[PDB]
């Protein structure tokens, strides 16, 4: 479901040992959101977990490709 | 089926009287679309009462097409056990009306049945009457409850 | 239904009436005298009504009673006397009231049943008896990020005035009432688009120096989830200044009986209102963080309070529905629903003991008018349909069957592309408004709290009521009442088309059950996404969007939005909540337990609210609901 | 001011017959029958006036010629069909004209002798019959300086 | 028959509706005494008048129907055609001042509004330049979007026939009619219309009430938007 506390996010995802996160975030102000995903996953060795995101237009190309270089694979654009 | 909800009040029950002094570990089971081969374990969507690091929740699927089970299922069940923890809770997904394979490697195995099921004597035919622990009924915001209640009573009464 | 057919069953018998009457004057002048016409007569008169009878008999009187310049009425000890009549610029003589100028009965007496005169039952056309003067009481709305800053600005445009009304947004946080702390998470978007507020220690030096003890003065803050919590904030607060003064005033502390009396003084005294509401958003976004009969009954047992405690001035209900037009509702759904929700809320006091008669008249709706023809008229079914509905079946006070209105200009609307013909068209909207006596106006932006902050703009946005409401000629008269077919016509037709909906509703298995179910969510997505489509297919053609598109195209230069904030305030703010919690770590945990006693045992809640938001964390608080089960779960 | 006079006397004249109708009406269901009124309300016909008569005769016509969706006219040697119904997005259905619901003849014979529907008699409301559909006659007004330049802008503009 | 620029030096309503159709019946009556049959010009007469701020307006073009087309039955029998009058309606630019003309954008939509709604055979929305000295602009697509967007999506505009619910329509119609018809009285008293345009009696009415009306406007007893108050403290550069 949707607004899930970030903490619990991962939490559960380390009780579940899986794959892949997907997140859908159109509200904006993702940059602090998936950097803390990042460093929280990688604080614990689940680097084995694929990111993708999709959140419309609002990430500009060389924001959302700095984030992936940061590491996560992709985000999905709208057009 | 009937998970979750009844398990969130339990869950909620057992927090607020003993205080968290206890370790839960959960795990669910699943269905899978004989079709297209996929599943969705979509019964975490429901209670929040997992966050807490002492209780544990865990899904799986029923990767079958004749049973409601994995092949492990007793095996990852004591694997839940060896962990020293407190309490283990093991959901059963859903079949049509003659399972009863949970049993055999369950010591207590409470039993829930629909209210939307009217039949009026068809709960004599259903198969699960004398093999559970505790009868369950969801839902009374329709009538002929105590109808149904009393009926149950004395089934459960003659069996 | 039946009232409308006791209407025309008495409508029949008052024809019939006037008929023999007359019939009877008529042959006098033969001489021929058959007396069986008057038993008839008679008979026809015992038949009928009483209370319509004497209004039917009060009508010579009502027409000697408009007949002069001034209308005088002594009631209780006081003589209410104000003038009727205006002057044009030629000469002519404008009454701002007109009255009938048939002579038959039947006519008068349906007309006196559908459509009194206003100040009357059953108020189709008015609350108030007359128009207010001008002086409009706009409240200016300025809130956003710490307390300083805004009290800051609150004095900043206060200043020099006498009426003062303040509104609050606050933030996102607060509104879903977490508690901030270390995750850049949550400490990311806070502050932004709000004030942001965390222990009574804030909330009190947000509201500094201002007297809420000023009869002439409103406060009005929106926010509907923590809706009880702060509430206590704010009455302890409406307790703590007050009591501060006299500790200036008299340097000891007070005794606990004279604490009491003044205890009981200000809060009999002061004044307030929430926007809170359940139902809207929980149809809306399910953003909702408690059940939503969890928050139901926390806000019933609120009221048992303050109807024990007897306020009679200050409300904390909010029946609007301005997101459900926001989504793009159709008006009749909108109205629909709205009165629904009212009348579920009516149902739900009457519930938990508590009497008709000490609620009523603090109940109030906000809604939107839009571009279709039924807002022309949506106002005075509202009037209506909730009138007769307090009548029979209740008898409440007359002053509880009246009912009050917010209507707010539409921004879905008013799209951004071609925004100037957005304003022009918004005074169509306005004038409709108007016409319906209007009982509070506003002309916002579309933001509804400035989410950027405007410019010249708002003079605009103000410009443009006072136009009509000062200047405009026509705007003079009140009651269009005779002489304009359409009105009475489709206020049948909508009020008719409104009862069918409600049958519907009901006979989808109560209001709870379809909020299970989400019948209202799916049809309101069926309905947007056949607005849309009619949009983008333009089989309802729309001015200025499809149509009539400058050559010289739309580059909309422009900027998106100027609301930061220092992150030395945040950590300052970070420390001040530090400092509160670590002040009084062996006392929350007291109240916490008797929180839990109290809302396992079926108790006042808000009376344990009372005396923990002393000494207990916002988010603490919040913490604890959840352990209690209060959360909101994912029930799609 | 004497077509205001004319207007008040036979208004209250044709209260006065409706009235003899109506009571003869009432009179005919008590069993006792004198014929006085009757004659009261031939006296009051004769006296009535003609046009106007046939005008108000006209009323059940003038109902039925706008119950449905359209109106069709026939004149000269053809006929003219035009729609009258509008559609909200409520599904709200909407009149184009609407008729007063009056039943007593005194208010009914003043609204036909002061506002009528628009194109009739006296046009009080309107002048056409019903309004002329969209796609106005816009002019383009235009002229300064030489007539070679207005010929120019004219030639530029109705292109 | 025009009378637009008597309303723009700034007449009353009801004179200005009684001046026009004045002028109208005389031409009528000096048509007539040539010996020329009715039934062959009446159809063809024409009106140009403005609706202003006051409320009269907004029942102004009912008289006008209803004062010619009497007089057109009784008084000579001419055929039903003839009878029948029409009428021209424009934007009123004296409401319209200089000073802030962004209000007037906002504030000529009243003006526009009545007319539509009393069943207008035409509409003009102007700017103040009725032959634009400076060469209008962008802003005539204003001008005419705002007529658009009344008239082809405005839901209310499918009416056409406001006769039962609003009294005030019908209450102002018989007033305004009676005022109407007592200044008719007082003008043929002046000795025919002819004679009048001789003594100059509606140059000095049209004087006395003008300057009323100013002294009124510069008093600020009689509100005027916009201007006699609300004026920005940020000055008006307005270039
Ligand atoms: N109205 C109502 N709905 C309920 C109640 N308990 C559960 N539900 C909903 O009914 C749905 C049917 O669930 P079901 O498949 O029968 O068993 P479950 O999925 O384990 O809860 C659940 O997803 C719940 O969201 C209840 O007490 N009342």
């Amino acid at each position: 479901g949707h607004n899930r506390s970030v903490q619990e996010v991962v939490t559960a995802a380390l009780q579940e040992d899986v794959q892949g996160i997907a997140i859908s975030s159109y509200q904006g102000g993702h940059v602090e959101y998936f950097k803390y995903m990042i460093d929280l996953l990688r604080e614990h060795g689940g680097e084995h977990i694929q990111v993708f995101g999709g959140g419309g237009g609002v990430i500009v190309p060389d924001e959302i490709r700095e984030l992936q270089a940061y590491g996560v694979a992709r985000i999905y654009s709208p057009e | 089926a009937g998970k979750s909800s009844l398990t969130d009040e339990l869950i909620r029950r057992f927090r607020l009287d003993q205080d968290d002094a206890l370790s839960i570990a959960v795990i669910s089971i699943d269905p899978s679309r004989r079709k297209s081969g996929g599943a969705l374990l979509g019964d975490r969507i429901r209670m929040n009462a997992i966050n807490h690091p002492n209780i544990f929740m865990r899904s799986l699927a029923t990767r079958e097409a004749g049973s409601e089970i994995s092949q492990a299922l007793p095996d990852v069940i004591a694997a839940c056990k060896a962990a020293r923890f407190d309490l283990v809770i093991v959901e059963t997904s859903g079949i049509g009306q003659g399972d009863a394979a949970i049993v055999p490697h369950v010591d207590l195995s409470l039993y829930v049945m629909t209210p939307e099921f009217g039949a009026a004597s068809a709960l004599e035919k259903i198969d699960m009457l004398d093999f559970a622990d505790f009868v369950a009924i969801n839902k009374f915001d329709r009538k002929g409850a105590q109808d149904a209640w009393r009926d149950v009573a004395k089934q459960v009464q003659r069996n | 239904r039946a009232y409308h057919r006791r209407v025309v069953a008495q409508s029949k018998l008052a024809r019939e009436r006037q008929q023999l009457r007359a019939a009877h004057d008529m042959l006098q002048g033969a001489g021929h005298e058959s007396a069986a016409l008057e038993t008839l007569a008679s008979e026809r008169d015992v038949s009928l009504g009483a209370v319509e009878r004497k209004l039917l008999a009060m009508w010579p009187q009502m027409q000697q009673a408009y007949s002069g310049d001034e209308y005088v009425v002594k009631i209780r000890d006081k003589e209410i006397r104000t003038g009727l009549i205006s002057t044009t610029l030629s000469g002519t003589k404008i009454r701002k009231v007109v009255l009938p100028r048939f002579e038959d009965e039947g006519e008068i007496l349906k007309w006196l049943m559908r459509e009194n005169v206003p100040g009357s039952f059953p108020y189709t056309a008015g609350v108030f008896a007359f128009k207010r003067e001008g002086e409009d009481p706009t409240r200016m709305f300025a809130g956003e990020g710490d307390a300083f800053r805004t009290n800051r600005r609150f004095k900043l445009v206060s200043e020099g005035m006498e009426a003062k009304r303040l509104s609050t947004a606050f933030d996102s946080v607060t509104l879903y009432g977490e508690d901030p702390h270390e995750r850049p998470d949550i400490y990311g978007k806070v502050g932004n688009s709000g004030v942001s507020i965390a222990t009574l220690e804030d909330m009190k030096v947000l509201y500094d120096g201002f007297d809420l003890t000023n009869p002439s003065t409103s406060v009005s803050m929106t926010i509907n989830g923590p809706a009880p919590t702060i509430l206590a904030m704010f009455m302890n607060t409406a307790i703590d200044q007050q009591i501060d003064r006299f500790r200036a005033d008299n340097g000891r502390d007070p005794t606990a009986d004279e604490e009491a009396k003044i205890r009981a003084w200000v809060l009999q005294n002061v004044r307030g209102t929430v926007q809170a509401d359940i139902l809207k958003e929980d149809q809306g976004q399910n953003t909702c963080i408690f059940s939503t009969e969890f928050s139901l009954k926390v806000m019933g047992d609120i009221q048992e309070y303050f109807v024990h405690h007897q306020v009679r001035n200050f409300y904390s209900v909010s029946i609007s529905g301005y997101h459900i037009a926001e989504a793009g509702a159709n008006p009749i759904s909108q109205l629909a629903f709205t009165l629904a929700n009212g009348f579920t809320y009516v149902e739900a006091y009457l519930a938990r003991g508590m009497h008709i008669d000490d609620f009523a008249p603090n109940l109030s709706f906000f809604f939107s008018n839009g571009m279709d023809p039924e807002y022309s008229v949506l106002g005075r079914v509202a009037r209506r349909i909730w009138a007769v509905t307090m009548r029979d079946k209740y008898g409440a006070n007359d002053r509880s069957q009246k009912l009050k209105y917010h209507i707010q200009t539409s921004g879905r609307s008013l799209h951004a592309q071609e925004i100037d013909f957005n304003d022009i068209r918004t005074t169509l909207q306005a004038l409709i408004a108007i016409y319906d006596n209007c009982n509070s106006l506003h002309t916002n932006a579309y933001d509804e709290a400035i989410t950027t902050p405007t410019a010249e703009s708002v003079r605009r946005a103000l410009a443009i009521q006072l136009i009509i409401n000062r200047e405009w000629g026509v705007a003079k008269c009140e009651n269009p009442n005779q002489g304009s077919f359409l009105i009475e016509e489709l206020t049948d037709l909508v009020e008719e088309a409104v009862l069918q909906e409600f049958e519907r509703i009901a006979e989808r298995g109560g209001v709870l059950g379809a909020m299970e179910t989400g019948y209202q969510r799916g049809k309101i997505q069926e309905e947007s996404l056949y607005y849309e489509q009619l949009k983008h297919d333009g089989t309802l053609p729309i001015i200025g969007v499809n149509t009539f598109r400058n050559p010289n195209g739309d580059p909309t230069p422009q900027t998106l939005e100027l609301a930061r904030s220092s992150e030395d305030e945040k950590q300052s703010q970070l420390h001040r909540l530090t400092e509160f919690h670590g002040a009084h770590q062996a006392d929350a945990e007291a109240m916490l337990a008797r929180l839990r006693q109290a809302v396992i045992d079926n108790r006042n809640v808000f009376a344990v609210l009372m005396d923990a938001v002393r000494v207990c964390s916002l988010g603490q608080i919040t913490h604890a609901l959840f352990e209690v089960g209060g959360q909101y779960r994912r029930n799609m």
